[PDB]
């Protein structure tokens, strides 16, 4: 019935920009908000803020704000999360949720590596 | 201000089909005039997403069986599991909705104890 697919993981060097996508399936993307959550090593879950897919507007957590973006491509039923100028400390699994109806999107893995970061 | 969760331990021990505890305080009340008592408590297994278990405090998520059960008021919360398997072994996590920002509890690794033959 109802699923939400994210993007596939990501291998960055810090300084660099990703961009995550989250897209919705099996009920109407504009009823129901989008969140986002990191999950840390050693950091558990964190609540990044959400954004209202009907009207497009964003609240953030407090240490969200400054390199990280939410956005949406409302005809593509898509949410995305972008983060820039990438920090060892965003090396986590983002995960897209509509928390009320308790829908989870897989996960995007980011790992930022200073030396590691060309494989793939 | 922030509502700062905080779960009383980051583990706790259990051997299969006992029972077990897993404790939540909140800095605020939060529960709320129409009601509502805006606590979760999810399971995060590892490889999977985070999964619901209870909302609203005490009620149980579509799909969870009767040996999870929440209670609580105000401040201090409390998800008991009656007779654990070892499916049940992961993270459980509180989370308030009350307030911005959401805010989860630092999580408790449920670890199903077992001698070494
Ligand atoms: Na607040």
């Amino acid at each position: 019935q109802i699923q939400l697919v994210q993007s596939g993981p990501e291998l960055k060097k810090p300084g660099e920009t990703v961009k995550i996508s989250c897209k919705a399936s099996g009920y109407t993307f504009t009823n129901y908000g989008m969140t986002w959550v990191k999950q840390a090593p050693r950091k558990g879950l964190k609540w990044m803020g959400w954004i209202n897919t009907y009207t497009g507007r964003p609240t953030y957590a407090d240490d969200f704000k400054g390199r990280f973006a939410f956005s949406l491509e409302t005809s593509a039923s898509t949410a995305y999360l972008q983060i820039n100028n990438l920090k060892h400390e965003d090396t986590a699994t983002y995960f897209c949720a509509s928390l009320g109806e308790d829908f989870w999107g897989q996960g995007t893995t980011l790992t930022v590596s200073s030396h590691h970061h060309h494989h793939h | 201000m922030d509502i700062v969760m905080t779960q009383a331990a980051p583990s706790v021990p259990v051997t299969p089909g006992e029972s077990v505890s897993i404790s939540c305080r909140s800095t605020k009340s939060l529960l709320h005039s129409n009601g509502n008592t805006y606590l979760y408590w999810f399971l995060q297994r590892p490889g999977q997403s985070p999964q619901r278990l209870i909302y609203y405090m005490s009620n149980l998520a579509s799909g969870v069986p009767d040996r999870f059960s929440g209670r609580g008021s105000g401040t201090d919360f409390t998800l008991r599991i009656s007779r654990v398997e070892a499916e049940d072994a992961g993270v459980y996590y509180c989370m308030q909705s009350l307030e911005y920002p959401y805010t989860f509890g630092g999580g408790t690794k449920l670890e199903i104890k077992r001698l070494v033959p």
